């Protein structure tokens, strides 16, 4: 039983830690896009101040 | 005729029925009343509003919770309660239903005697049962044995059963939940400079907790990690702007369950509780019951606190014991469901207490194994 | 060092799991904000389109 | 836990100590579990009050005698053993049967929860119905039998034929605390 | 050497030596700064006042309390009033001298914090410390149980305190006090046409509530009376003669203490509160903190008071407990007497902050137990 839960721990580690490398560059790609959400935000927040200005 | 199925528990009604896959509607269960008075003729504003209603009135009302912990003291709300239940979120004449309701054990005979009373009278039901919330919940996630860790809003209890068996003495009530975690966060708020005094914005409270609370799988070196870093701060927005940043309270408001101490109480830690509840049980079916840790209620929904209380529990029992929790991710309404389950069975057709027997036998009858 | 190495691998599946779950924590705020924005930008494009309407 | 059941609730180590004192205040053996079960469910000429360390009176009925009722019948808290009396019976038939009615005779009892009203009467009974009918059953409850333990201890301890079985503080050291175990019991 | 005592509060900073018997300075904890622009030169007007020379100033000056609800805003304000304080009412250098320093239970962290750290740095005192105002005021009557009510200026908490240990849990803020009721009766002083605006006539309005006001042992009684008789109608002549009169309205401020609805805020009163704080604490310490309602702050000052909240206090609690209600005779400087009493111990020498350890640990070492 020691050789049968040490094979189950070693994959179950490895397949969680591909689990944890796709959420991992999921969460560089969704803080990505939170930049671009944040360059997206200023540029448009900026537009809304002009437009109200020149309205 | 299809049954109704009403979990009352505090904080919020959960009404359905039998038969359904989820609670048709559900609301707050909270009764306002207005606290100032009104200026505008014709307006017509009624006395009281209930439910809902309330909740999106906040702003003027005076919010009061008619349970406290399981046990009903403002019956008058109660009543209100229920019937707005059933004439608005469910719109359904109670006088050709069988309804279900729920109770945590351990509670006032008094409780349960006048909730059938009340029903049998001015509902008019033609039958009822109460039940534990705790084997309701059983029910719903297919078990049929393991201890369920049920953690409402008032009341936080344990229920070890075993091939359909309870062992009654083993069951342990603990009266630490949502309410009082919502009160302590709002107590260690204050160190920040953020005051919500209100009834009204209790609710504000209760919000943030839902949304940025969590449990720490390790509380010290999370403290610790909040000391040295910002990266656990988080933002809120209130209903007015003024955005607001909570940090180390984000964990340390949950971590009550595992410390009751934080707010003055002295009896041992959820964990502590459950290992115990297990311990009294008989030899022979603790395995099992390590296996099979129910957990229900919308207090048990933190991130984290299965993580943490499997930890725990290890950390308790022998090492040679597989402990697992049994989590669901719905598990917020394994009571409703599993209360749906029940009363859809036919077997159960004749465990309900008729409107005759009742006439016959008086309020005395519910704690009869009409049960 | 079955049993040792069965510890190594329980601390660090367990401990990347919930690394992984924060970051998934995360990933959902960040879809909201995102849709967020992008409803912002919408309106304020929007209300910068009828401000040169009006001038 | 059963003082719940009236809305009265006790959970700290403290306030245990207030339900140790109702128990020693109102409690009672009843001689017929059923008829005064019965009884309380009718009338109301067993319910007593009694005011907590703060006022706020409180009043217990058919818990006076259901709480104490549990030493003959553990079931009641879960045990699966028998009651007092069960065990007492047995006792006395796993002895020789020379001595038995000598045994029945004289079921001595002590220690502060045999203290209760009404448990020797009780205890006879059940007693009496399990042994036969020829035999004579006695129960010796003395009225101090609380603090019987140390006075039989002060009794053997003051004799001079005990002089001799105490345990010498070099013969422990001679011989380690193993030493109790033997004769020097 | 000796050590210094400053309770700065709201409304009035008192401070003096440790082991005296009274403080030797008291003053208002305002700044005022002139609103016109002048026109004698060689006057030399100075910037801004301070203290007892703004409160004479008055009248060409705009005044601000620096203190809110216990809670410090204007920190610049804030290092006037207390280098004033050092230098002008109690002429020391404040290098040789360890202060003690009061504060309300449940403020913002970063208030003591920065407390702290503007004491270590720009006074330079060698050691400092940071008290809890209803500690002291326990120390100063004696006792060493029972709550005690303290009610100043700005906030009012109940603090119950057992054989010299605190039951936090229990502890009950509320932010009512007497700039509250100062408002309250600038406000139902205009229904007489009586109108006072200014930050100054404010003061005015404070020294009206001050000798006149009082609290009603029945209101509803004393109302009926008021409305019949005209014995309860007392005058009062304002810096310039005009003589006013006020009736109901003596009675009336102060009620709100018990009433809080009169102002919009929707805590329970007082005795309310008080009894709640009790309630929250363990069953076995309940008779004691009945027999032993401490009273402080210039707020509990009102004639009447102690027999109005007794007979309250005393319809809320069992009948078989005794109520008293300890009062003295100068509760107002209780705090700083329970003070000065604590610094003049020998075994508390050892728990100042010293500037060194502060140095080695930041002003975070504030909430460490060098409390
Ligand atoms: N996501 C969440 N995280 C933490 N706590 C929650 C969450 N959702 C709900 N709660 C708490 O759980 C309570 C609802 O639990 P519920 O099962 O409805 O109680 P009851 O059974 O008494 O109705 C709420 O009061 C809330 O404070
Ligand atoms: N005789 C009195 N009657 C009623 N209220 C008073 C009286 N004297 C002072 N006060 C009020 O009490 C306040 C002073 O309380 P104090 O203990 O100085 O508060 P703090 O502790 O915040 O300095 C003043 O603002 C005043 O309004």
């Amino acid at each position: 039983r020691a050789q049968e839960r040490l094979a189950t721990a070693l994959q179950k580690l490895e397949e969680a830690e591909k689990a944890a490398d796709e959420s991992e560059r999921g969460m560089k790609v969704i803080e990505n896009r939170a930049m671009k959400d944040e360059e997206k935000m200023e540029l448009q927040e900026m537009q809304l101040k002009e437009a109200k200005h020149i309205a | 005729t299809t049954a109704l199925v009403c979990d009352n528990g505090s904080g919020l009604v959960k009404a359905g029925f039998a038969g359904d896959d989820a609670p048709r509607a559900v609301f707050p269960s909270i009764v306002g009343r207005p606290r100032h008075q009104g200026v505008m003729v014709g307006m017509g504003q009624k006395d009281s509003y209930v439910g809902d209603e309330a909740q999106s009135k906040r702003g003027i009302l005076t919010l009061k919770y008619p349970i406290e912990h399981g046990i009903i003291t403002n019956w008058d709300d109660m009543e209100k309660i229920w019937h707005h239940t059933f004439y608005n979120e469910l719109r359904v004449a109670p006088e050709e239903h069988p309804t279900l309701l729920t109770e945590a054990p351990l509670n006032p005979k008094a409780n349960r005697e006048k909730m059938t009373q009340i029903m049998f009278e001015t509902f008019n039901v033609p039958a009822m049962y109460v039940a534990i919330q705790a084997v309701l919940s059983l029910y719903a996630s297919g078990r049929t044995t393991g201890i369920v860790l049920d953690s409402g809003d008032g009341v936080t209890h344990n229920v070890p059963i075993y091939e359909g068996y309870a062992l009654p003495h083993a069951i342990m009530r603990l009266d630490l939940a949502g309410r009082d975690l919502t009160d302590y966060l709002m107590k260690i708020l204050t160190e920040r400079g953020y005051s919500f005094v209100t009834t009204a914005e209790r609710e504000i409270v209760r919000d943030i907790k839902e949304k940025l609370c969590y449990v720490a799988l390790d509380f010290e070196n999370e403290m610790a990690t909040a000391a040295s870093s910002s990266s656990l701060e988080k933002s809120y927005e209130l209903p007015d702007g003024q955005v607001i940043t909570i940090g180390n309270e984000r964990f340390r408001c949950p971590e009550t369950l595992f410390q009751p101490s934080f707010i003055g109480m002295e009896s041992a830690g959820i964990h502590e509780t459950t290992y115990n509840s297990i311990m009294k049980c008989d030899i022979d079916i603790r395995k099992d019951l390590y296996a099979n840790n129910v957990m229900s209620g919308g207090t048990t929904m933190y991130p984290g606190i299965a993580d943490r209380m499997q930890k725990e529990i290890t950390a308790l029992a022998p090492s040679t014991m597989k402990i697992k929790i049994i989590a669901p991710p719905e598990r917020k309404y394994s009571v409703w469901i599993g209360g749906s389950i029940l009363a859809s069975l036919s077997t159960f057709q004749q465990m309900w207490i008729t409107k005759q027997e009742y006439d016959e036998a008086g309020p005395s009858i519910v704690h009869r194994k009409c049960f």
